[PDB]
RNA sequence: AACCGGAUUAGAUACCCGGGUAGUCCACGCCCUAAACGAUGCGCGCUAGGUCUCUGGGUCUCCUGGGGGCCGAAGCUAACGCGU
RNA sequence: CGGUAAUACGGAGGGCGCGAGCGUUACCCGGAUUCACUGGGCGUAAAGGGCGUGUAGGCGGCCUGGGGCGUCCCAUGUGAAAGA
C-alpha cells in the first residue's frame, strides 16, 4: 500500500494560474509548467493515508466528491468500490449545511422508486405517469452516490478543491475534515489532509483514488482485486 | 440548563408595490453563567417566530469564557466597524457596569463584576458582535503560556 | 419623618412578604394571603415585561422599605460602603443589621421593625446602660443592648419576650430573656442573612 | 532615509506575522539586537541571529505562531498578537519606576529602555529602575 | 458674450436659424480664481500574485529596473470600494 | 401629542418617586472619545493647501569613545494649618 516510481505519472500540472500558497510543494518551472515537488507529495500522503487507515478501520463514512469531466466515471466506481458515497454531477448547496432539507429529497427519491416497483404505477393517470418518470430520473442523476449518507460524514475527499470549494466551505463550516488531491491552482491551507497533484490527468487520477480506496478496504480486511477504474484510462 | 435574555426587536419594513411590507428582527443572547454564552439574530414574519429563530442561532455559534473569580482575566478593546467596545477586569463587589447590551452578554456569561466602556458607534447590534469578538479574544496565563512554550 | 401608612400593602407591590407589619404578616391576613398582586386599579392586569432598569429600581425598594428609611439616610449608608475596605454589597447590609432600631427586632424585643423604632424613640432601650433614643444609632460588636429597668415592668416587654422564650436568635446575637439584656457579638454575614434582596442588583441600580 | 528603525523593525515584524512568514530581516543594530533578545527570552519569537546580505547585516527574526485551528480560517493563533511603539520620535516617554505599566494585566510585556539596560516591565521592577518606554508586546 | 434680426411659444428677456461687437491670436505689464480632481499633501521602510502596456539593461520561453492600467492575498473601510 | 374612543391637553379615581420638603429656572462639571495627552479625523460624510522652491523650526542610518543636559535611581531639605 504505497507507490515510489509514480513520477511516470503525475509529475506537474498548471502552467502558471498558481496560488502563491502552493509553492511550498512546487519543484521547478521546467518548460514553463509548474513541477510538483515528488518527494513532498509522498510526505503528505503518509500523513493523510494515516489518517485514511485512522478513520477507516474505525468505521467511519468519507463523502468522495468530484464534478471534473475527468473525475467523474473514478469517482463514481471507486467510491462504489468502497462503502462510500459520492457526488457526480454537481454539489449542491447545503449538502452539508442543509443536509436535513437535502436528506428529504432521499426520502422522495426512496419513496418514488417504492411507488415503482409496485403495482401502482399505472393507477396513476398518463401524465403524472411521466411526471414522476422525470422525478425519479433527476433523483438518481444527482443523489446515486448521496443515496448512501445516513449522518453527516465522518470525512470529505475532494479532488480539485478549487472547483469543489462550495463543498470545502460546508466541510469547513461543519469542522469536517478535508481530504484533497490539489494541484498549483489550490489554497493548501483549506485542506487538512493534502495530496499535492494533477486535478486533471486521468491516468493520475485513477491512480491516487484506487490506492484510497485500496487503502480503506485494507483497514477493514476485505482485501480486494484490482481496480475496474483502470480501464477508464483510454 | 439554558437561560435566554432579549436584546432587542425591531420592525425592519421593506417597500413593495401596495404599500409596505416587514419582517422583524430579533436579537437574543443565550448563556449557562457557567462561562458558555451565545449570540443570535432571528428574521421572521412575525415576532415570535423571529425569538425562535434567535434562541437557535444563538445555540450555535457558542463561546467558552475564561472567568476567573467571575471577572475577565485581562481587559482588551474591540472595534467591530465603527463600534468600539472596551472591557476592564473588576474586584469583586463590584459589579456589572454595562450599557443596557453589553451587561445582557456578560450576565449570563457569568460576570459578576466587570467595567464597561462603549464607544465609537453605539449601535446595539454592532456592541453585542463586538462584545461577542471580544470575548472571544481572552486568554488565560496558562494560555499565553502555551503559546510561548515552543 | 419615614413612612407612615399602609405597610401590607407594600408586601403586594414587592411580590415579597415583608415582615415590618410584624405579626399578622404571619397569620393568614398578610395580604400577602390571597392577594398577592399589586395595589391599585391596574394590579390584576398582565404586567408588561421590566425594563433593565425596571428590575434594579424595584430590588432596591425591595431591601429599602424592609428597614424602614427614608432614601436620604439609605443612600448616605451605600456612599459609606463603597468607601470602606471590602465587599460594598455585604458591607452595606452588615451597616444596615447594625441600626439600633433594625438590632431592636432583630433581638426579638419588638415584634415589627416599626415598633422596635418607637421603642427606641422613646428611650426604652439601654445601650451599655446609657439611654440610647435614636433609632439611627449604630450599634458596634460587643455593646449590650438592654431594656431600661424602668420599661421592664412594662406589659408590652414582657409580651414579646414570653414568645421569645425557647425562640433562637440569629448567630450574631445573643440575648438574656430574664434581665432583659442583649449583646451584638459581630457583623452578620451575607449567608447570616435570608433577606431576598440580590445586592448585586442595588449596586447596579446605583452605578447610574 | 529610515525615519525611526525600532518601529520599522516593530513593523517589520507585525507585517510579516499577518501573512505568517517563517523569517524576516531587520537592518542590524545592537539596540535592535537587545530588543530582540528580550522577545527570544519571552517566548515571542523562535530566536533570531545575525546575517548579511548583499555584504550588509541583518537579522533574522524566525517567527512562532499557534496551532493550526479548526473550520474556516484554519490559520493558527499568533504568539504576537499586538505590537505598538510607544515613545517615537517628536514625542519621547520617559516613566520612573512607579510609572511603568502592567501590560495586559500581567499577560504581557513593556519593553523599556533604561540606564541598566533593555529590561521588560517584571525585569525593572524588580532592578527598581525606570526609562524610556519602548513598546507594547502581547 | 452683449446686441440686431427670423422663428417657436400661452409668453421666449431661451433652446433652433440669419447676422454681429468685445473677446478668442501676438507683444509687454496686471489679475492669483476653478469640479486648479486621484475631490486621496510630501519622504522612507514593510506586506501574495496574475495580466495588459510605455521605456531602459540583461546570459533575451524569460530575468531585472523605472512609469502607465486592470483584476485581486492579507488587511482597511459605514458601505461603495482601496489593495507594492 | 390634540382636527371625535387622546394612557401626552384639562379633572377625577388609582399608581409611581421623594418626603419637611418637592419642583422649577439660571449657572458649573458630567454623559462628550463632540478640541480626542490618555482619546478623533480629512477618496465620496465637516476637512489635503492649485503647484513648486526653500527660511526658521520639528525630525535623524550603522560602529566606537569622552561628557552626563534630557532620562532613571538613592539620601535629604521643602511641600504651613484646615481640608481630603
Ligand atoms: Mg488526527
Ligand atoms: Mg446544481
Ligand atoms: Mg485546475
Ligand atoms: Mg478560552
Ligand atoms: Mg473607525
Ligand atoms: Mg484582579
Ligand atoms: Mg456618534
Ligand atoms: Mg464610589
Ligand atoms: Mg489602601
Ligand atoms: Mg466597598
Ligand atoms: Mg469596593
Ligand atoms: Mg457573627
Ligand atoms: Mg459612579
Ligand atoms: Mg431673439
Ligand atoms: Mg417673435
Ligand atoms: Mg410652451
Ligand atoms: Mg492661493
Ligand atoms: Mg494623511
Ligand atoms: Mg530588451
Ligand atoms: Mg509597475
Ligand atoms: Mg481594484
Ligand atoms: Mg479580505
Ligand atoms: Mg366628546
Ligand atoms: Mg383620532
Ligand atoms: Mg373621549
Ligand atoms: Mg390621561
Ligand atoms: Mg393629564
Ligand atoms: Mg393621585
Ligand atoms: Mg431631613
Ligand atoms: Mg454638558
Ligand atoms: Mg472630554
Ligand atoms: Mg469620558
Ligand atoms: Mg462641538
Ligand atoms: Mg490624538
Ligand atoms: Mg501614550
Ligand atoms: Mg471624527
Ligand atoms: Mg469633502
Ligand atoms: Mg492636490
Ligand atoms: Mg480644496
Ligand atoms: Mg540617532
Ligand atoms: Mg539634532
Ligand atoms: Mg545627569
Ligand atoms: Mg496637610
Ligand atoms: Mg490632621
Ligand atoms: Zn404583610
Amino acid at each position: 500500500v504505497k507507490e515510489l516510481l509514480e513520477a511516470g505519472v503525475h509529475f506537474g500540472h498548471e502552467r502558471k494560474r498558481w496560488n502563491p500558497k502552493f509553492a511550498r510543494y512546487i519543484y521547478a518551472e521546467r518548460n514553463g509548467i509548474h513541477i510538483i515537488d515528488l518527494q513532498k507529495t509522498m510526505e503528505e500522503l503518509e500523513r493523510t493515508f494515516r489518517f485514511i487507515e485512522d478513520l477507516a478501520m474505525r468505521g467511519g463514512t468519507i463523502l468522495f466528491v468530484g464534478t471534473k469531466k475527468q473525475a467523474q466515471d473514478i469517482v463514481r466506481m471507486e467510491a462504489e468500490r468502497a462503502g462510500m458515497p459520492y457526488v457526480n454531477q454537481r454539489w449542491l448547496g447545503g449538502m452539508l449545511t442543509n443536509f436535513k432539507t437535502i436528506s428529504q429529497r432521499v426520502h422522495r427519491l426512496e419513496e418514488l422508486e417504492a411507488l415503482f416497483a409496485s403495482p401502482e404505477i399505472e393507477e396513476r393517470p398518463k401524465k403524472e405517469q411521466v411526471r414522476l418518470k422525470h422525478e425519479l430520473e433527476r433523483l438518481q442523476k444527482y443523489l446515486s452516490g448521496f443515496r448512501l449518507l445516513k449522518r453527516l460524514p465522518d470525512a470529505i475527499f475532494v479532488v480539485d478543491p478549487t472547483k469543489e470549494a462550495i463543498a470545502v466551505r460546508e466541510a469547513r463550516k461543519l469542522f469536517i475534515p478535508v481530504i484533497a488531491l490539489a494541484d498549483t491552482d489550490s489554497d493548501p491551507d483549506l485542506v487538512d489532509y493534502i495530496i499535492p497533484g494533477n486535478d486533471d490527468a486521468i491516468r493520475s487520477i485513477q491512480l491516487i483514488l484506487s490506492r484510497a480506496v485500496d487503502l480503506i478496504i485494507q483497514a477493514r480486511g476485505g482485501v480486494v482485486e484490482p481496480s475496474p477504474s483502470y480501464a477508464l484510462v483510454q | 440548563d439554558f437561560e435566554e435574555k432579549m436584546i432587542l426587536i425591531r420592525r425592519t419594513a421593506r417597500m413593495q408595490a401596495g404599500g409596505r411590507r416587514f419582517r422583524f428582527g430579533a436579537l437574543v443572547v443565550v448563556g449557562d453563567r457557567q462561562g458558555r454564552v451565545g449570540l443570535g439574530f432571528g428574521k421572521a414574519p412575525e415576532v415570535p417566530l423571529a425569538v425562535q429563530k434567535a434562541g437557535y442561532y444563538a445555540r450555535r455559534n457558542m463561546v467558552e469564557v475564561p472567568l476567573q473569580n467571575g471577572t475577565i482575566p485581562h481587559e482588551i478593546e474591540v472595534e467591530f466597524g465603527a463600534s468600539k467596545i472596551v472591557l476592564k477586569p473588576a474586584a469583586p463587589g463590584t459589579g456589572v457596569i454595562a450599557g443596557a447590551v453589553p451587561r445582557a452578554i456578560l450576565e449570563l456569561a457569568g460576570v459578576t463584576d466587570i467595567l464597561t466602556k462603549e464607544l465609537g458607534s453605539r449601535n446595539p447590534i454592532n456592541i453585542a458582535y463586538a462584545t461577542m469578538e471580544a470575548l472571544r479574544q481572552l486568554r488565560t496565563k496558562a494560555d499565553v503560556e502555551r503559546l510561548r512554550k515552543g | 419623618g419615614r413612612y407612615i401608612g399602609p405597610v401590607c400593602r407594600l408586601c403586594r407591590r414587592e411580590g415579597v412578604k415583608l415582615y415590618l407589619k410584624g405579626e399578622r404578616c404571619y397569620s393568614p391576613k398578610c395580604a400577602m394571603e390571597r392577594r398577592p398582586y399589586p395595589p391599585g386599579q391596574h394590579g390584576q392586569k398582565r404586567a408588561r415585561r421590566p425594563s433593565d432598569y425596571a428590575v434594579r429600581l424595584r430590588e432596591k425598594q425591595k431591601l429599602r422599605r424592609i428597614y424602614g428609611i427614608s432614601e436620604r439616610q439609605f443612600r448616605n449608608l451605600f456612599e459609606e460602603a463603597s468607601k470602606k475596605k471590602g465587599v460594598t454589597g455585604s458591607v452595606f447590609l452588615g451597616l444596615l443589621e447594625s441600626r439600633l432600631d433594625n438590632v431592636v427586632y432583630r433581638l426579638g424585643f419588638a415584634v415589627s421593625r416599626r415598633q422596635a423604632r418607637q421603642l427606641v424613640r422613646h428611650g426604652h432601650i439601654t445601650v451599655n446602660g446609657r439611654r440610647v433614643d435614636l433609632p439611627s444609632y449604630r450599634v458596634r460588636p460587643g455593646d449590650e443592648i438592654a431594656v431600661a429597668e424602668k420599661s421592664r415592668n412594662l406589659e408590652l416587654i414582657r409580651q414579646n419576650l414570653e414568645a421569645m422564650k425557647g425562640r433562637k436568635v440569629g448567630p450574631w446575637l445573643s440575648l438574656d430573656v430574664e434581665g432583659m439584656k442583649g449583646k451584638f457579638l459581630r457583623l452578620p454575614d451575607r449567608e447570616d442573612l435570608a433577606l431576598p434582596v440580590n445586592e448585586q442588583l442595588v449596586i447596579e441600580f446605583y452605578s447610574r | 532615509m529610515l525615519t525611526d528603525p525600532i518601529a520599522d523593525m516593530l513593523t517589520r515584524i507585525r507585517n510579516a506575522t499577518r501573512v505568517y512568514k517563517e523569517s524576516t530581516d531587520v537592518p542590524a543594530s545592537r539596540f535592535k539586537e537587545e530588543i530582540l533578545r528580550i522577545l527570544a527570552r519571552e517566548g515571542f519569537i523562535k530566536g533570531y541571529e545575525r546575517v548579511d546580505v548583499d555584504g550588509k547585516p541583518y537579522l533574522r527574526v524566525y517567527l512562532k505562531y499557534g496551532p493550526r485551528r479548526q473550520g474556516p480560517d484554519p490559520r493558527p493563533e499568533q504568539v504576537i498578537h499586538h505590537i505598538r511603539r510607544i515613545s517615537k520620535p517628536g514625542r519621547r516617554v520617559y516613566v520612573g519606576v512607579k510609572e511603568i505599566p502592567r501590560v495586559r494585566r500581567g499577560l504581557g510585556i513593556a519593553i523599556l529602555s533604561t540606564s541598566k539596560g533593555v529590561l521588560t516591565d517584571r525585569e525593572a521592577r524588580k532592578l527598581g529602575v525606570g526609562g524610556e518606554l519602548i513598546c507594547e508586546v502581547w
